[PDB]
Parts: structure tokens; sequence; C-alpha cells
């Protein structure tokens, strides 16, 4: 287990391409904003990158308990809803989860 | 069924000697009123296929009156006779041209039920239409014939001063019209045997209607109970995608119901 105190910094592209780089900085510079000019493949040249603010665990045991008893189904229903709202299960050009279930009611294929 | 004629005090169905859950084929219906029972006894009861297409025979215990078990087939014969009468009259008009009503009507004959003996055509008309004027004025016979001016007394006098004229048709059109007349008379026959049981009765609450339905059909079991049948061998019980599909279907159904309401 690492004992380093260095802070993790994620530099997001200012071109709004969602591209990012990752590094670390000293704890003395917590309030110092890092900025760099680095290549962005989304736009195919060097743009600015800025550090962002970056404001329980669903484990295998909890997943098994939920799927065998269904007493806290909302936790995973929320993830399904997020995927549905984002654009999963659109029937086309999707090898992973083209459909919510097959005709018989199974959630296949298994992609994770 | 028998509530259509009055207040029914009781209905009993005798069980089979060898199976008390099934019937031997006999039942007793006790009415509140003599008039209601007498009205009920007049016609036999035709049942659908799910009841083995049986024709129930009725017998009044206080007067020996019986149902008319040959009503359906006698009416079928009457309908055939009416079609034959229409064809005969059209042929007579095509041969002799326009004819007066009181002379044309005497050339038309029917075949009696069941042995088909020739008779003067006056019974099929009154069993299928009620009168010669009804026969002429009811479709599709008004597309074959045209009555023109030059109670029973009124009928006779009114017919004594008419001439029947034909509508010039081709063979195919006339044949189609005859088939249509047969079909419409068949529908008329079925209506009087399938009169609705809620006729002239007050509306029933939703709970009462559900109780009526439950005698024949059971509602689907709750889906929450049903989900447990998904076998662990191939399914993950209480699966996220499956439950979300259920929720989406419920939302769609509620939206459609809201649209119907609005």
């Amino acid at each position: 287990r690492s004992r380093s105190k260095r802070l993790f910094v994620q530099l997001k592209s200012a071109a709004m391409t969602n591209f990012c780089y990752v590094t670390r900085k000293s704890p003395e510079k917590k309030n110092f904003r890092i900025a760099l000019r680095k290549y962005d493949p989304g736009v195919n040249k060097h743009v600015m990158f800025y550090e962002a603010r970056l404001p329980k665990q669903i484990t295998l045991s909890l997943q098994r308990y939920i799927r065998w008893t269904g007493k806290q189904v909302k936790l995973l229903l929320d993830k399904v809803e997020k995927a549905w709202e984002y654009g999963r299960f659109q029937k086309y050009f999707d090898n992973q989860a083209p459909l919510l279930t097959d005709r018989r009611g199974r959630a296949v294929p298994r992609y994770k | 069924f028998f509530g259509k004629f009055g207040i029914v005090e009781q209905v009993r169905v005798l069980p089979h000697e060898r199976d008390p859950y099934q019937t031997c084929g006999t039942a007793y219906v006790c009415f509140r009123s003599r008039m209601a029972s007498l009205r009920a006894v007049r016609l036999p009861v035709h049942l659908p296929a799910s009841l083995h297409n049986r024709v129930l025979h009725l017998r009044h215990l206080g007067t020996d009156r019986t149902s008319d078990d040959l009503f359906y087939f006698r009416r079928q014969q009457a309908i055939s006779n009416l079609v034959a009468i229409a064809q005969q009259l059209y042929a007579y008009l095509e041969e002799r041209g326009p004819l007066p009503a009181h002379r044309a009507l005497r050339l038309l004959f029917e075949r009696s039920y069941p042995r088909l003996a020739w008779r003067q055509a006056g019974f099929s008309v009154r069993t299928c239409c009620g009168s010669w004027l009804g026969f002429f004025s009811r479709s599709p016979f008004n597309e074959l014939f045209y009555l023109a001016r030059e109670t029973d007394r009124e009928e006779n006098a009114m017919l004594e001063k008419m001439v029947i004229f034909p509508h010039l048709l081709s063979r195919e059109k006339l044949q189609a019209l005859l088939l249509r007349a047969g079909r419409l008379l068949q529908m008329d026959l079925q209506n009087e045997l399938s009169v609705h049981w809620r006729t002239d009765r007050p509306p029933l609450p939703d709970w009462t209607q559900k109780q009526i339905q439950l005698w024949q059909h059971q509602d689907p079991l709750p889906e929450e109970l049903q989900i447990w049948s998904r076998t662990k061998d191939y399914y993950k019980i209480h699966e996220e995608r499956f439950l979300f599909k259920l929720k989406l279907k419920k939302e769609r159904a509620q939206a459609k119901q809201e649209m119907k309401q609005q």
C-alpha cells in the first residue's frame, strides 16, 4: 500500500473534447491550478489543459444479495436508468448491450 | 340467461351419477312469476361451441308447455323460401313484364318444413318480414323490385292498386343480391337467439362486473410473485435490465391510459 501524500490532478482539455491527462502535485500546492499546453487528438493539435475541482461500494457480495433477494434493487436500477438516459440499448451498431433483454428475458450477451 | 324474463328465485343443476362435479344434463329453474316462467318457456336455448353447441329444451311443470326445438331450422327453411320467392317474382317480371301486385303475389309458392311440400307463399314473408310491404321495403329486395301506385284490410287495399316493376339487373348482381338477402336474414335469426342479457336492466358497478368476469376467467397473477419463477440455472433473478423493462412497459401503459382519459 503506497504511503505517498501527493495529490492526484486531472487536466481536462479546454477544447471541450473531454480528453484528459493525469499527474500528481505536492500537497503544498493544493490551491495552485495547473495548466499546460499539450496535444489533443480530438482537435489534432496543442490546446490548453486545466486542472479541475473533481468534487457505498457495490461489491460482488452485495450484487449477489440484491439479485437473489431484490431488497435493494434501486441501487442497480439507477445505473440501468443512467445508461438508458445516456443512450445504451439503441438496437443498432452496438455489440455490447444492443438490447435490454433477449426475447426470453435474459440480459445477454455478457459484455463486462 | 333466465333473468331476462323476470326475477329468478332459484336455479339448480342435478349432478352426474358418476361425477358430482359434472351435471347429468338436467336443471330446474324456479321463477318469481307465472307470466315470467311462461314467457321463458317459449323458445329453446342455443349454446355456443364452448358449451358443446347444445340446444337446451325447456318444459313448464305447471302447464306442460314445451320449447320450440325446431324454431332455428324452420326459420332457415323460411329464409330459403323467401329467397326462392324473390327469384320467382323476378323471373315472372322478366317474362310477363310489370304485373299488378294482387296478381303477381298469387304466382309465388314456398316449400313447407321439413318435407318441402308446395304451398302458397304467405308464411315465410310474415315470419321473416311481417308483411309483403315489409318484404318489398326491406333491403335488398327493394333493389330487385319497385312498388308503384297506379292493418290487414289496409294491406289488401293498398296492394290491390299497385304494379310491381323490376330493377333491371345482370345475373351476377342478382345472384349476389340473393346471397346478401340470405345472409341478412340469417343475422336476423341469430339476433333473436342471442339477445343481450343486460337489456332493460340497471348499470353495474366495476366491482360487480369483475365478480361477473371471475365466474369465467381468472386475473393474471401479480408480476412480483411471477418473477420468482425465473430459474437460477439460466436467469439472474431480480435482474436490473428486466426490472427496468417492466418499469418502462408500465410507464408506456400509464401514458396510453392518460391519453385515453384526455
